[PDB]
């Protein structure tokens, strides 16, 4: 009784037409008799040599079921509105008194399929003797491996479900795949009689459904959780083994447990998997990974269990520095029962500020608070007010945080140096500048200061902007506390205003560390080549 | 109603862009605005054989507890208002920008009483999200002309000129242009005289059938923000230093700029905090780029054939600076915003849509924004603080503009 869904295929496109290979005769005959019965049921009805178009079939006790390969026709029939990829997370779940799983039996073949588009499903049982014909189906219903049949058995339930929906808003239905998962909290009584209402009424449009036979309430093993009915947790998780993929599964593993394991640490493996592409190649074991690998197995060992959301209490979300680069958040509302943990891990890229990724991962929280709870965090974080105030006044970029409180728990994220907005009087004028042959790879670097002192030093296997960093270095280790810098360079100038942190150049570190034991430095641009004194002196020392 | 025949430029398919996640507020209000509009049969609901899709996002608009509706239809226009775009345009008055003062009306409930051709409805496809994925997206597409599609007001325009001709007739002095789902309208006269007016402009469309809902711009006022030079009466090496800079930058701009003598009093391997005295020649040359800087800038046209860009910059205590342009140094516009004293985003907003708004006036046309800010940051908040019926394109530039601002 549902209404089709109208199908079409491609554009330029047009309707199957592949041949059956043959098969063992015993499969054939099995082949039949279930052709036989989805006919009588009115599933499947048989064609004449009109039809054109034809898909290959196969068989697969303990068994010998019916496959069709439709990806020739799934290549051919048009785009839908794809089904929700994500699934509901666990701790966006709200405590309800009862809650039953009733999966539907048969789904697809339930729903019909456009009178139209009936044509191209059409299939031809494999003869037993190659001399005769085989017979020819085509389908009514909606085919197992079509690309339409999980879109267009969605649309077809949500229909069903809107009328009972409304008669009883109490009542939570939650629809994913062929299962349909109801809560409430009614007394037991009513809502054993409200899930039989709504059994009868999927039963009317030719649903079945469990009846007693429902699955038991706290063994509900879902997508790898345990969901019972105070709680839900992580199924357990297993792990030694060195193939890279091997490696592969087990941080995926990892992950998954991240969501409610804290502490969970995948860096030093995750260093291990960096494009080898050879998933039978054995991996040296690193002592840092594996360590990380041990201190995992401590974690796991601990069972872990995450609680459910509750909408009159408030969503706080803490965030603590693990190591470099790596971040560990926890999202609770009671003090010490967390509704999900996970780990945000540095986003690719050189130059970084710690101040800078804990506001990226207050982004990232924040993001997946609104998709799991549908609003944003409290957050406790690990910052001074006054140094995010700092940060935020004087950063080139708008930047914002939701409502916070400052938590004394170490590491703290700082600010390691802060340069000067006004030249120093009193400190030593540096004018740096830096050049290298491209040809060579190798280059110079040096300066020329006020009070008359000079250097170059010779380089190899150096960029002109690797030389003109270098050349920064150079004036702030033979410069007392207080400097003035004079550099041409904009790519130096760049990296050092953004005050990183940290980097993967040794270099840049080596300013870093250099610049943190300094009392003040200024740093100054000027147009090259433009006949600034301090500026042309070096340029001529460092490039000839 | 007959409809007018509508079809995406060739060799092009429906939008399909994903729905930002929304708080549970906003999806509340909007199945609450839907459900209303599929009684009204503005909109329907439709099936999984539709796979086109178009953000959806719901604004409070200054309405204290009213919630506005508001579609993202960049992607759709530009696959469909460019070719409307020639066969269907609007002109643009260039008086408008010389009118004193310009006010902005929505007159979006307009186009839905117009119908959209049956054969375009499902490239208007857009769907209501859910929280947790616990429940499969509502999904409606529009039986009527939607009010964020560039394609509506090109459609309307036939009705809203004769709508408007008793009120132009007898008000001929004052300009009327229509940007999709707004109407600006300038006059000369005083504000009490200016805001009577616009209360019977919007008793007239009421009369006619059109609803407006219940700012007020200066066109006059606005003024470019020139290059200024400092002005002292010691100058340290930093200070020439900065100059030199500066007037070099400036260049790009202004021809005629000369930094030599300037430069020669940086002859010298000297101290930053050295004051200089300044050659007379320096002196002369200082002075007569002040003079080229004073001058306005000429030479620059605005050509409709091409984008307009929109460069925003954060200068510190509430402040930004902002330039319009479609070629690199060729500025059609600039200047600088203060704010009254609010969060960094708010104020990047409220730029966004002051900008979009005087670009509006003066080209007929929106520019396309280079935000400094994370993308993820803008993405999750621009909705917030989002009055406008409209939405601009944008960027995001996440490399510092190590360059000096030098915009002040
Ligand atoms: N298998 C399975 C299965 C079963 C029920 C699901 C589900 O069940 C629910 C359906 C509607 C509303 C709340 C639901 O769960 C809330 C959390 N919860 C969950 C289970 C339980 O006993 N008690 C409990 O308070 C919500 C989401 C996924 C579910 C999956």
């Amino acid at each position: 009784p549902i209404e089709t869904v109208p199908v079409k295929l491609k554009p330029g496109m047009d309707g199957p037409k592949v041949k059956q290979w043959p098969l063992t005769e015993e499969k054939i005959k099995a082949l039949v008799e279930i052709c036989t019965e989805m006919e009588k049921e009115g599933k499947i009805s048989k064609i004449g040599p009109e039809n054109p178009y034809n898909t290959p079939v196969f068989a697969i006790d303990s068994k010998w079921r019916k496959l069709v390969d439709f990806r020739e026709l799934n290549k051919r029939t048009q785009d839908f509105w794809e089904v929700q990829l994500g699934i509901p997370h666990p701790a966006g779940l709200k405590k309800k008194k009862s809650a039953t799983v009733l999966d539907v039996g048969d789904a697809y073949f339930s729903v019909p399929l456009d009178e139209d588009f009936r044509k191209y499903t059409a299939f031809t049982i494999p003869s037993i003797n190659n001399e005769t014909p085989g017979i020819r189906y085509q389908y009514n219903v909606l085919p197992q491996g079509w690309k339409g049949s999980p879109a267009i058995f969605q649309s077809s339930m949500t229909k069903i479900l809107e009328p009972f929906a409304a008669q009883n808003p109490d009542i939570v239905i939650c629809q994913y795949m062929d299962d349909l998962y109801v809560g409430s909290d009614l007394e037991i009584g009513q809502h054993r009689t409200k899930i039989e209402e709504l059994r009868q009424h999927l039963l009317r449009w030719g649903l079945t459904t469990p009846d007693k036979k429902h699955q038991k309430e706290p063994p509900f093993l879902w997508m790898g959780y345990e969901l019972h009915p105070d709680k839900w947790t992580v199924q357990p998780i297993v792990l030694d083994s060195w193939t890279v993929n091997d490696i592969q599964k087990l941080v995926g593993k990892l992950n998954w447990a991240s969501q409610i394991y804290p502490g969970i640490k995948v860096r030093q493996l995750s260093k291990l998997l960096r494009g080898t592409k050879a998933l039978t190649e054995v991996i040296p074991l690193t002592e840092e990974a594996e360590l990380e690998l041990a201190e995992n197995r401590e974690i796991l060992k601990e069972p872990v269990h995450g609680v459910y959301y509750d909408p009159s209490k408030d969503l706080i979300a803490e965030i603590q520095k693990q190591g470099q680069g790596q971040w560990t958040y926890q999202i609770y509302q009671e003090p010490f029962k967390n509704l999900k943990t996970g780990k945000y891990a540095r986003m690719r890229g050189a130059h970084t500020n710690d101040v800078k990724q804990l506001t990226e991962a207050v982004q990232k929280i924040t993001t997946e608070s609104i998709v799991i709870w549908g609003k944003t965090p409290k957050f406790k974080l690990p910052i001074q007010k006054e140094t995010w105030e700092t940060w935020w006044t004087e950063y080139w970029q708008a930047t914002w945080i939701p409502e916070w409180e400052f938590v004394n728990t170490p590491p703290l994220v700082k600010l390691w140096y802060q340069l000067e907005k006004e030249p120093i009087v009193g400190a030593e004028t540096f004018y740096v500048d830096g050049a290298a042959n491209r040809e060579t790879k190798l280059g110079k670097a040096g300066y020329v200061t006020n009070k008359g002192r000079q250097k170059v030093v010779p380089l190899t296997n150096t960029t002109n902007q690797k030389t003109e960093l270098q050349a920064i270095y150079l004036a702030l280790q033979d410069s007392g506390l207080e400097v003035n810098i004079v550099t041409d360079s904009q790519y130096a100038l760049g990296i050092i205003q953004a005050q990183p942190d940290k980097s993967e150049s040794e270099l840049v570190n080596q300013i870093i560390e250099q610049l943190i034991k300094k009392e003040k430095v200024y740093l100054a641009w000027v147009p090259a080549h433009k006949g600034i004194g301090g500026n042309e002196q070096v340029d001529k020392l460092v490039s000839a | 109603i007959e409809t007018v025949p509508v079809k995406l430029k060739p060799g092009m398919d429906g939008p399909k862009v994903k729905q930002w996640p929304l708080t549970e507020e906003k999806i509340k209000a909007l199945v609450e605005i839907c459900t209303e509009m599929e009684k009204e049969g503005k909109i329907s609901k439709i099936g999984p054989e539709n796979p086109y899709n178009t953000p959806v996002f719901a604004i409070k608009k200054k309405d204290s507890t009213k919630w506005r509706k508001l579609v993202d239809f960049r992607e759709l226009n530009k696959r469909t208002q460019d070719f409307w775009e020639v066969q269907l345009g609007i002109p643009h008055p260039a008086g408008l920008k010389k009118k004193k003062s310009v006010t902005v009306l929505d007159v979006g409930d307009a186009y839905f009483s117009v119908p959209l051709d049956e054969d375009f409805r499902k490239y208007t496809a857009f769907t209501i999200p859910s929280i947790n994925n616990e429940t499969p997206g509502i999904r409606y597409q529009y039986n009527v002309l939607p009010q964020g599609w560039k394609g509506s007001p090109a459609i309307f325009q036939s009705s809203m000129t004769k709508i408007l001709e008793p009120f132009k007739k007898q008000n001929p002095d004052i300009v009327i242009y229509q940007y999709m789902d707004d109407l600006y309208v300038g006059s000369d006269l005083e504000i009490g005289q200016h805001r009577t007016k616009i209360e019977e402009l919007r008793q007239h469309l009421l009369r006619w059938g059109l609803t407006t809902p219940d700012y007020e711009l200066h066109p006059d006022k606005w003024t470019v923000q020139p290059i200024v030079l400092p002005e002292k009466d010691s100058w340290t090496v930093n200070d020439i230093q900065k100059l030199v800079g500066k007037l070099n930058w400036a260049s790009q701009i202004y021809p005629g700029i000369k930094v030599r003598q300037l430069s020669k009093l940086l002859r010298g391997t000297k101290a930053l905090t050295e004051v200089i005295p300044l050659t007379e020649e320096a002196e002369l040359e200082l002075a007569e780029n002040r003079e080229i800087l004073k001058e306005p800038v000429h030479g620059v046209y605005y050509d409709p054939s091409k984008d307009l860009i929109a460069e925003i910059q954060k200068q510190g205590q509430g402040q930004w600076t902002y330039q319009i342009y479609q070629e690199p140094f060729k500025n059609l516009k600039t200047g600088k915003y203060a704010r009254m004293r609010t969060n960094d985003v708010k104020q990047l907003t409220e730029a966004v849509q002051k900008i979009t708004t005087e670009s509006i006036v003066i080209w007929g046309k929106t520019p396309k924004f280079k935000l400094p800010i994370q993308k993820e940051t803008w993405e999750t908040w621009w909705t917030e603080y989002w009055q406008a019926t409209w939405i601009p394109e944008w960027e995001f530039v996440n490399t510092p503009p190590l360059v000096k601002l030098w915009y002040q």
